[PDB]
RNA sequence: CCGAGGGUAGGGCCCGUGACUGGGGCGAAGUCGUAACAAGGUAGCUGUACCGGAAGGUGCGGCUGGAU
RNA sequence: GAGGAAGAAGCCCUUCGGGGUGUAAACUCCUGAACCCGGGACGAAACCCCCGACGAGGGGACUGACGGUACCGGGGUAAUAGCGCCGGCCAACUCCGUGCCAGCAGCCGCGGUAAUACGGAGGGCGCGAGCGUUACCCGGAUUCACUGGGCGUAAAGGGCGUGUAGGCGGCCUGGGGCGUCCCAUGUGAAAGACCACGGCUCAACCGUGGGGGAGCGUGGGAUACGCUCAGGCUAGACGG
RNA sequence: GCUAGUUGGUGGGGUAAUGGCCCACCAAGGCGACGACGGGUAGCCGGUCUGAGAGGAUGGCCGGCCACAGGGGCACUGAG
């Protein structure tokens, strides 16, 4: 396993694709902070951290929205989209002034920077930049 | 690739091949015929062009197209060429340029004299 | 010697002169050390001539030396006046 | 100012002068992945009191000779045989490569 | 009512002893110019009826795409098998920069300004299906916090 | 230079009444008003549907046209447009109706855009006082265009003039009759102008 | 003393050219047969080996991308 | 330039009725490129001279190659148009001639006796003192794909291990602050590019002024991530 | 795979000045898959053309630096 960041946006993309009202990931203090992210822009209700046969986990909460009407009652995502920007084998790193906005407005750029995790709203409130993590709408 | 065999190997940048080698490089060469003769096309025409093989001042000696109806090119004639290939005559890579050193114009030509080396009528 | 003069810019029969500090081993319009100002000797525009005085005497004070008419256009803006 | 560098000390077999594996990164100028190079250097070693394997500080200085143009400006850190070895296993890897 | 655009009327052959025997497809997108649009594909043993047949579908499958000022909200990409849409906002003093086939998609839709480009195979009908299904998940600043 | 040959077969060709001659344009004997067809042999033969491209070249041949400008100058001032603030449309049609003998044929000095070049070609008009004989210049927000005061006497910018003493013009524009003087005021609007031309069409057509 | 270079000798690389010779591409209006595509009339393909005017054949082993 | 026929002749097409070139021409009036005379520059005020003091300051004169040019004024003649294309892409169609011939051709393809594709003609489309052609560069070409591609059968997984270098790497804590991020500062010449104004009658061209940037030097600051050093842990891996 | 002034040292010569720049001796070192050595092509940049950008291509005109003056070698004069 060499990208723990990476396992998690995919073990929740593989969760939402098949509406699963949670799913548990391995835990770590980076991972919260970026689901802490998450729950305070809507994209989860929560996490908490559990414990699976004694090994510290976070089970994250999904959410989706109403169903629908027709041939495919299944409902339209919350996460339409998560994936990995910087990675193991090419780290990525923005400066305040090139921090992209995802989707117009619509989507949330997660950022690390020496001021913390943070979206790129948030990066460009405090003026900084950081090495960019992953991209959500 | 991944990034590290890119970094490793970076992207060939591929060169294109020229389709006018005898040029040397030049929009025109000068050169004097050879053979005046004609050649039948390949499938699925049929006709009697008419091709002159033409020793270029580059070096080289060619095949160049005749175009027009008629013309007045022989052995020894100077003449200068033009990149254009004959689709359908094998070989043929270039064009002989009407109205130039001793490459006479079409003659009674009317339209689209500019390219068959014809002056204006009165 | 660093010389003060003008390097001709502008275009053909349109003259219009940088009053320049440059070495004297330079060309004309070559690579000059510094800019003082603009003049044109046609007079078209209604402030045909400028000098940075605060610099133009520096470069007296530290060396330079003027052409005829760039010390000329530098005394119609009072560089010499005590 | 005068530029300082960091590195081991690969080779000593000079007098008074030992040669010194300077290391740098950067990302790459078109793939933006972060990449590693290395250069020696000859640095003067005016009392051989320098010894394979120490990390030290070499500084831009005046020329000595031909490739000597870094004085060793103190020591670094001691006993790095750990990276002298895969200076030297990579240079042992060379005789594979030919024929 | 809904203004139409023929796209695409092309002439199809199936064979039997004795020959072929043709068939017409007619691609047709309606549309008010005002933030509804329509697309349907419609084959007919004869142009005109495969026209009006098209028509038909066209009305039966339409998208509501959230026009703000003439432009979309957000920049979407969308692959129908091989082919791929960009659609990207842009500006008032834009036009619609686009394609024959997306052109009257996003035209008729109201969108006045926009950027696009077609990606991967530029087959009309794969490429006309993507530009609805683009529009399809076109969303509001509204949806995004209804959502969450 | 510009072109000079037979002007009716143009409006001919668009489908629309150009007003390319001022007062023909208005007769009965108008071309458009007695064959509203193509010119040529084929004329009168059922029209196919023209390709997209036709459209946008279309368009652009009768905006064009009606400045009876070259190609080479349209699409320059177009160009200009395109790099310019804001909206290319307006702001070529803007620079469009900025120029000096289009200005003088909206005035009124003139019948028709070729008589206004003639006019300002030949030196009977003057920018603020300045004489100007080109065609090509550009008027700006508060200039004059005034008659050659050693034209003022002059039949054909009488009897002109005559015909204006109290026609409107533009909102951007004002003119001052029987002393032969107008005003440019501001930058036209495509509202202010209602020339039949869809305009995007033509950012469409330079866009391929 | 060094030294432009000239001289003797021996190497290396590259270009142009050569009696003759090898196969290749194209032309097509020819001669021979019909190897492949259907079970293509011996299922095909295949590495290798031996052989035959030619396509190709056969041996050994492999594959199914083989009909019934 | 304006006017100027239900519309001359000629040429082209035609169902022989007529249609087209076409307000195009002729014709009328208006203006007046050219050229003919009058005047005629800006660029040139310094060095020098005189008073002052060989300075400050003031006063005086000489000098134009371009050039009798630009330009201003006065007069004044209707006064060069050509080139490509009209099968599809691609805007623009008919008649004759030819009959797989002669020829066209960027690609697809045209020509074998009713060719919108050859040759001419009429007509049409596009540009215009230019119009086309050839060569070459970037584009379209996400067709070397960082942005932004692929590899079962389309071109593409190495015959299989083992392993060197290298690339990459788990949970928690602290030190360092190399990468990384922020602030300040130096550098980033002029021209060009861009925004505004202005000077040649416009423009081209040119002048004046305006805003930056990356990158690198320096000082200061942050520590999440990556790195390094240290200490722990057992979920990877290895062993009993 | 490359290297004998070759890489380093001591001494001296030489220059306006550091240095194997040069010489004498001592040592056996220096460089290379992060591409040495060799072959080919090319003056480099500000910029220029194109491109949505990233990028690709280019360096004529103007400005900066370099190199050269029939092919080579050389020093003299000199602040240069
Ligand atoms: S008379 Fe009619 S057809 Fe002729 S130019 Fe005037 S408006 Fe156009
Ligand atoms: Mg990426
Ligand atoms: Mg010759
Ligand atoms: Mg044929
Ligand atoms: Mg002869
Ligand atoms: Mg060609
Ligand atoms: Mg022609
Ligand atoms: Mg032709
Ligand atoms: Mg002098
Ligand atoms: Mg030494
Ligand atoms: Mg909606
Ligand atoms: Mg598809
Ligand atoms: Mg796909
Ligand atoms: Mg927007
Ligand atoms: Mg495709
Ligand atoms: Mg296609
Ligand atoms: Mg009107
Ligand atoms: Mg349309
Ligand atoms: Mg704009
Ligand atoms: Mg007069
Ligand atoms: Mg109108
Ligand atoms: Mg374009
Ligand atoms: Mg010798
Ligand atoms: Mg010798
Ligand atoms: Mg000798
Ligand atoms: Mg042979
Ligand atoms: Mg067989
Ligand atoms: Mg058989
Ligand atoms: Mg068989
Ligand atoms: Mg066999
Ligand atoms: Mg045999
Ligand atoms: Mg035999
Ligand atoms: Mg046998
Ligand atoms: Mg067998
Ligand atoms: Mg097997
Ligand atoms: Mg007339
Ligand atoms: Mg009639
Ligand atoms: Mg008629
Ligand atoms: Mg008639
Ligand atoms: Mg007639
Ligand atoms: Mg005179
Ligand atoms: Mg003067
Ligand atoms: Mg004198
Ligand atoms: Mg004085
Ligand atoms: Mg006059
Ligand atoms: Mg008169
Ligand atoms: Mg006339
Ligand atoms: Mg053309
Ligand atoms: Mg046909
Ligand atoms: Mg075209
Ligand atoms: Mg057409
Ligand atoms: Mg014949
Ligand atoms: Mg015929
Ligand atoms: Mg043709
Ligand atoms: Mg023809
Ligand atoms: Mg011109
Ligand atoms: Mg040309
Ligand atoms: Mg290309
Ligand atoms: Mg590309
Ligand atoms: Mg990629
Ligand atoms: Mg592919
Ligand atoms: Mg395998
Ligand atoms: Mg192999
Ligand atoms: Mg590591
Ligand atoms: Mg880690
Ligand atoms: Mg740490
Ligand atoms: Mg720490
Ligand atoms: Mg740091
Ligand atoms: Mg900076
Ligand atoms: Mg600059
Ligand atoms: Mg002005
Ligand atoms: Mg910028
Ligand atoms: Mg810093
Ligand atoms: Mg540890
Ligand atoms: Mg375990
Ligand atoms: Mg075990
Ligand atoms: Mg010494
Ligand atoms: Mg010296
Ligand atoms: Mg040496
Ligand atoms: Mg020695
Ligand atoms: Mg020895
Ligand atoms: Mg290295
Ligand atoms: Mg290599
Ligand atoms: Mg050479
Ligand atoms: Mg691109
Ligand atoms: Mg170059
Ligand atoms: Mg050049
Ligand atoms: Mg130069
Ligand atoms: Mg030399
Ligand atoms: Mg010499
Ligand atoms: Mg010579
Ligand atoms: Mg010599």
């Amino acid at each position: 396993l060499t990208d723990p960041i990476a396992d998690m946006l995919t073990r929740i993309r593989n969760a939402t694709r098949v509406y699963k009202e949670s799913t548990d990931v391995p835990a770590s203090r980076f991972k919260e902070e970026i689901l802490r992210i998450l729950a305070r822009e809507g994209f989860i209700k929560g996490y908490e951290r559990v414990d699976v046969d004694g090994k510290p986990y976070l089970r994250v909460y999904l959410k989706y929205g109403p169903r629908r009407q027709g041939p495919d009652p299944r409902p339209e995502q919350v996460i339409h989209h998560i994936r990995r920007i910087s990675k193991p084998g090419r780290r990525v790193y923005v400066g305040v002034k090139e921090i992209p906005r995802v989707r117009r407005g619509l989507g949330i750029a997660i950022l690390s920077t020496s001021k913390g995790v943070l979206t790129d709203r948030e990066a460009r409130k405090l003026g900084v930049g950081g090495e960019l993590i992953c991209e959500v709408w | 690739p991944t990034i590290n065999q890119l970094v490793r190997k970076g992207r060939e940048k591929v060169r294109k091949k020229s389709k006018v080698p005898a040029l040397k490089g030049a929009p025109f060469r000068r050169g004097v015929c050879t053979v005046v003769r004609t050649v039948t096309p390949k499938k699925p025409n049929s006709a009697l062009r008419k091709v002159a093989k033409v020793r270029l001042t580059s070096g080289y000696e060619v095949t160049a197209y005749i175009p027009g109806e008629g013309h007045n090119l022989q052995e020894h004639s100077v003449v200068l060429i033009r990149g254009g290939r004959v689709k359908d005559l094998p070989g043929v890579r270039y064009h002989i340029v009407r109205g130039v050193y001793d490459a006479a114009g079409v003659k009674d030509r009317k339209k689209s004299r500019s390219k068959y080396g014809t002056k204006k009528p009165k | 010697m660093v010389k003060i003069r003008l390097a001709r810019f502008g275009s053909k029969h349109n003259p219009h002169y940088r009053i320049v500090v440059t070495d004297a081993r330079r060309k004309r319009d070559g690579k000059y050390i510094e800019k003082i100002g603009y003049y044109d000797p046609r007079k078209t525009t209604p402030d045909w001539l400028k000098v940075d005085v605060e610099r133009a005497r520096y470069w007296l004070s530290v060396g330079a030396q003027p052409t005829d008419t760039a010390r000329r256009l530098l005394r119609q803006a009072g560089v010499f006046r005590q | 100012p005068k530029k300082v560098l960091t590195g081991v000390v690969v080779s000593d077999k000079m007098q008074k002068t030992v040669t010194v594996l300077v290391e740098r990164q950067f990302p790459h100028p078109l793939y933006g992945k972060v990449i590693k190079r290395s250069k020696k250097y000859l640095a003067h070693d005016p009392e051989e009191k320098y010894k394979l394997g120490d990390v030290v500080e070499i500084i831009e200085s005046r020329p000595i000779s031909k490739r000597k143009r870094f004085r060793v400006l103190r020591l670094v850190e001691s006993g790095r045989m750990d990276l002298v070895e895969k200076y030297l296993i990579r240079r042992q890897n060379y005789e594979s490569l030919s024929k | 009512d809904f203004e139409e655009k023929m796209i695409l009327i092309r002439r199809t052959a199936r064979m039997q002893a004795g020959g072929r025997r043709f068939r017409f497809g007619a691609l047709v997108v309606v549309g008010d110019r005002q933030g509804r649009v329509g697309l349907g594909f419609g084959k007919a043993p004869e142009v005109p009826l495969a026209v009006q047949k098209a028509g038909y579908y066209a009305r039966r499958n339409m998208v509501e795409v959230p026009l703000q000022n003439g432009t979309i909200p957000h920049e979407i990409e969308v692959e129908f098998g091989a082919s791929k849409i960009v659609l990207k906002p842009a500006a008032p003093g834009t036009g619609v920069i686009a394609g024959a086939v997306p052109r009257a998609i996003l035209e008729l839709a109201g969108v006045t300004d926009i950027l696009t480009k077609e990606l991967g195979s530029r087959n009309p009908i794969n490429i006309a299906y993507a530009t609805m299904e683009a529009l399809r998940q076109l969303r509001t600043k509204a949806d995004v916090e209804r959502l969450r | 230079g510009r072109y000079i040959g037979p002007v009716c077969r143009l409006c001919r060709r668009e489908g629309v009444k150009l007003y390319l001659k001022g007062e023909r344009c208005y007769s009965p004997k108008c071309a458009m008003e007695r064959r509203p067809y193509p010119p040529g042999q084929h004329g009168q033969k059922r029209a196919r549907r023209p390709s997209d491209y036709a459209v946008r070249l279309r368009e652009k041949q009768k905006l064009r046209r009606i400045y009876g400008i070259s190609e080479r100058q349209f699409r320059n001032l177009f160009e200009e447009a395109s790099k310019k603030k804001g909206v290319t449309g307006s702001v070529f049609l803007g620079l469009l109706e900025s120029r000096l003998d289009n200005v003088v044929y909206r005035l009124g000095f003139a019948v028709s855009r070729r008589q206004a070049r003639q006019l300002v070609r030949h030196g009977h008009i003057t920018v603020n006082g300045r004489r100007v004989d080109l065609p090509s210049y550009r008027v700006r927000p508060g200039d004059e265009i005034a008659v050659a005061e050693k034209s003022r006497n002059l039949e054909l910018i009488r009897q002109n003039l005559e015909a204006m003493k109290g026609r409107k013009v533009g909102p951007w524009l004002s003119l001052d009759v029987e002393g032969m003087k107008g005003k440019f005021l501001r930058l036209p609007d495509r509202e202010d102008l209602a020339l039949p031309v869809n305009e995007q069409l033509v950012i469409e057509f330079y866009s391929r």
